[PDB]
């Protein structure tokens, strides 16, 4: 029972995080962050600077 | 006498879900 509500919380929180910087690229940012990788549920990836 | 439509990815999410944890009868 944990490790189902557990992995699936921990990808929701990367599925968030991931629609999250799409909002800043595409509003307020745009190109001082992008994304490098993103595999839904393993890893994200941002490059700033 | 409704839906957010942030649900495809809540979804596909679901989806993989089933298939990293299987339901068991």
């Amino acid at each position: 029972m944990y490790n189902c509500l557990h992995s699936f919380c921990l990808s929701l929180q990367l599925e968030v995080l991931h629609s999250q910087t799409l909002m800043l690229i595409r509003e307020r940012w745009g190109d001082l962050v992008q994304v490098e990788r993103y595999h839904a549920g393993k890893c994200l990836s941002l490059s700033v600077w | 006498f409704s839906s957010i439509f942030q649900r495809q990815r809540v979804d596909a999410l679901l989806l993989d879900l089933r298939q990293k944890f299987p339901p068991k009868f």
